[PDB]
């Protein structure tokens, strides 16, 4: 998924932007992936 | 041959030029202070 | 070129790391990229000698500690999860 960033690959975006400018885009990916992981953890907790 | 042209066409008859199959040194573009406005959209200047 | 070792590399502007090996699958004379389900590049066409190479990440590993309790004796044992000794 893209989650609203310019690219979905961390290395590609990290290799094409100034780090002060890049710090505003990694946060979206981090938030999206964390929110994705939490749901799976909760579902496994219920199934057990 | 683009930045040193003698005469520039009108804004309603702008001309486009194609660049391919060569090597580029963009340093001279961002090293000289002659330019007044120099903006990069989507990429960093140095990383070019 | 150098193979058979986990190395850092970049191809035509794309960066990456891992071990690169020769490929057996047949690549079309115009394609350049090989992608998996997770959208990660794994097949690269060399732009100088025109060969196909496959990238694989090197060993992950996993470390666990078996202990009988420091209250009795200060000794431990180590367990590697997937390392093939
Ligand atoms: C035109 O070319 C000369 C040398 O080729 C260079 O010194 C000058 O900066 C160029 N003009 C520009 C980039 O506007
Ligand atoms: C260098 O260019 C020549 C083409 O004349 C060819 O050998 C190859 O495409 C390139 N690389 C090497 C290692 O020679
Ligand atoms: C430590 O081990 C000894 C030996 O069994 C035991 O008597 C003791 O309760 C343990 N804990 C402490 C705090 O000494
Ligand atoms: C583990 O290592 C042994 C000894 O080299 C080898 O025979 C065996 O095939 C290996 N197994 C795996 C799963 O790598």
């Amino acid at each position: 998924s893209n989650f609203g960033a310019i690219s979905s690959v961390l290395n590609d975006i990290l290799s094409r932007l100034d780090p002060p400018e890049a710090e505003v885009q990694i946060d979206r990916l981090i938030t999206g992936r964390l929110q994705s992981l939490q749901t799976y953890v909760t579902q496994q907790l219920i199934r057990a | 041959e683009v930045f040193n042209a003698t005469r520039f066409a009108s804004v309603y008859a702008w001309n486009r030029k194609r660049i391919s199959n060569c090597v580029a040194d963009y340093s001279v573009l961002y090293n000289s202070a002659s330019f007044s406005t120099f903006k990069c959209y989507g990429v960093s200047p140095t990383k070019l | 070129l150098v193979k058979n070792k986990c190395v850092n590399f970049n191809f035509n502007g794309l960066t990456g790391t891992g071990v690169l090996t020769e490929s057996n699958k047949k690549f079309l004379p115009f394609q350049q990229f090989g992608r998996d389900i997770a959208d990660t590049t794994d097949a690269v066409r060399d732009p100088q000698t025109l060969e196909i190479l496959d990238i694989t990440p090197c060993s992950f590993g996993g470390v666990s500690v078996i202990t009988p309790g420091t209250n009795t004796s200060n000794q431990v044992a180590v367990l590697y999860q997937d390392v093939n000794c």
